[PDB]
C-alpha cells in the first residue's frame, strides 16, 4: 500500500540475548509486511514521517534502544527486582526509502514478563512524502 | 498539505525546579518548526487535533503537568510515577484539540527526578492528527 | 474527512465490573468514546492506535479488548506488580484494524485491578484513527 502500519509482539519466555537486536516474532497487524519477523527489522517502503512506540514487560533490569539505519536514536531503561513493570519508549522519525528501524537491548536485556504482561512494538506512517 | 511533527529530548544537565517549563533542548524531528527547543513549548500554527506524548527516565519520584493555553497556560492533567532507590522510565500522553496560537508543554513539579542523558533518555513528542 | 480521536481520564468513575471507565473526556472528536461505559465505538473502518497510561499503587494488569459483531476479542496484557503502595504507571498500546460497529475498551484483571482514585495524578485512555480502510 501507500500507507504503513504494524504492531508486533514478542511471544517467547526466553529474553533476548544481551547486546542484541530485539526480535518480535508474532504479528497482530502488519499489512504491508514492513516489519520483517525473520530479521526483527522494519524496512521503509513508503517514505515519510513515522511514529514508533513500544511497551516491554520485564521482571529484571531492561534497557530498550531504538536504532535507525545503524544509529542509536533513543534509550530507555527500567529497573526492577522480581516484580513486573513496563518499559515504554517512542519517537517520531522522518524516513527515506530503504531505511531500517529496530529495537535492541544492552547489558540490561530482561523481557520476561509475568503471565499476563506482554511486549509490543508498533510503528505507523503519519505523513506521506 | 500540513505535515507537523516534533520529537525532542532533554540533554541539559541541570535540575528541574517546581513549576518550571521542562525544556527538551535536543531536537530529533521538528517538521514545520512549530516546536521551540529553547523553551520546550509547542505552539499551534495550524489549528486542529494533536497527539502529545513523552517518556521520562528518572531516578526517583517524578510528577509532570501537561499544560495548554495561550497567554495564560492551564493544566490538562498531571502524571505521577514513583521510584524508591531505583531507575524508571515513565510515560504520559494526550489527544488535544488545538486552536491557533495555543501552546502545549510539560511543567515540572515538586517531584522533579528526571534524567536527560545518553543511555537514559527523556523525550517529548507531538504530531498533528487532523487539521481543523 | 474523518477525524475520530479521543482522550479520556479518570476523576469520578462508576466502579463495578472489570471494564475500566474513563469518565472525564478531555477530547472526543466525533464522539467515538462513551464516557458512561468506557467503550470506544468505531464508525469509520480503518486502522486505529489505542494506548493507556494508568496509575496504580499496588498490583494492576490491564488489557485493551475489542468486540466485533458482539463477539469479544481478548488481547495483550500489561502489568505492574511492584506492590509497594507507591505510584506506578502501567502503560500499553497497539494498532487495531476495526470494522464499523466494533468496540474497544480497557479491562482489568479482577485479581490485580487496583487503580488510583484521587486528585494527585491521572490515568488516561486515548485513541485515534491512523487511516481509513
Ligand atoms: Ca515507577
Amino acid at each position: 500500500k501507500f500507507q504503513s502500519v504494524f504492531t508486533v509482539t514478542r511471544q517467547t519466555h526466553q529474553p533476548p540475548a544481551p547486546n542484541s537486536l530485539i526480535r518480535f516474532n508474532a504479528v497482530l497487524t502488519n499489512p504491508q509486511g514492513d516489519y520483517d519477523t525473520s530479521t526483527g527489522k522494519f524496512t521503509c517502503k513508503v517514505p515519510g514521517l513515522y511514529y514508533f512506540v513500544y511497551h516491554a514487560s520485564h521482571t529484571a533490569n531492561l534497557c530498550v534502544l531504538l536504532y535507525r539505519s545503524g544509529v542509536k536514536v533513543v534509550t530507555f531503561c527500567g529497573h526492577t527486582s522480581k516484580t513486573n513493570q513496563v518499559n515504554s519508549g517512542g519517537v517520531l522519525l522522518r524516513l527515506q526509502v530503504g531505511e531500517e528501524v529496530w529495537l535492541a537491548v544492552n547489558d540490561y536485556y530482561d523481557m520476561v514478563g509475568i503471565q499476563g504482561s506482554d511486549s509490543v512494538f508498533s510503528g505507523f506512517l503519519l505523513f506521506p512524502d | 498539505t500540513q505535515k507537523i511533527a516534533f520529537s525532542a529530548t532533554r540533554t541539559i544537565n541541570v535540575p528541574l525546579r517546581r513549576d518550571q517549563t521542562i525544556r527538551f533542548d535536543h531536537v530529533i524531528t521538528n517538521m514545520n518548526n512549530n516546536y521551540e527547543p529553547r523553551s520546550g513549548k509547542f505552539t499551534c500554527k495550524v489549528p486542529g487535533l494533536y497527539y502529545f506524548t513523552y517518556h521520562a527516565s528518572s531516578r526517583g519520584n517524578l510528577c509532570v503537568n501537561l499544560m495548554r493555553g495561550r497567554e495564560r497556560a492551564q493544566k490538562v492533567v498531571t502524571f505521577c510515577d514513583y521510584a524508591y532507590n531505583t531507575f524508571q522510565v515513565t510515560t504520559g500522553g494526550m489527544v488535544l484539540k488545538l486552536e491557533q496560537g495555543e501552546n502545549v508543554f510539560l511543567q515540572a513539579t515538586d517531584k522533579n527526578s528526571l534524567l536527560g542523558m545518553e543511555g537514559a533518555n527523556s523525550i517529548f513528542s507531538g504530531f498533528l492528527l487532523f487539521p481543523d | 474527512q474523518p477525524r475520530p480521536a479521543f482522550s479520556a481520564i479518570r476523576r469520578n468513575p462508576p466502579m463495578g465490573g472489570n471494564v475500566v471507565i474513563f469518565d472525564t473526556v478531555i477530547t472526543n472528536q466525533e464522539e467515538p468514546y462513551q464516557n458512561h461505559s468506557g467503550r470506544f465505538v468505531c464508525t469509520v473502518p480503518g486502522y486505529y492506535y489505542f494506548t493507556f497510561q494508568v496509575l496504580s499503587q499496588w498490583e494492576i494488569c490491564l488489557s485493551i479488548v475489542s468486540s466485533s459483531r458482539g463477539q469479544v476479542r481478548r488481547s495483550l496484557g500489561f502489568c505492574d506488580t511492584t506492590n509497594k503502595g507507591l505510584f506506578q504507571v502501567v502503560s500499553g498500546g497497539m494498532v487495531l484494524q476495526l470494522q464499523q460497529g466494533d468496540q474497544v475498551w480497557v479491562e482489568k484483571d479482577p485479581k490485580k485491578g487496583h487503580i488510583y482514585q484521587g486528585s494527585e495524578a491521572d490515568s488516561v485512555f486515548s485513541g485515534f484513527l491512523i487511516f481509513p480502510s
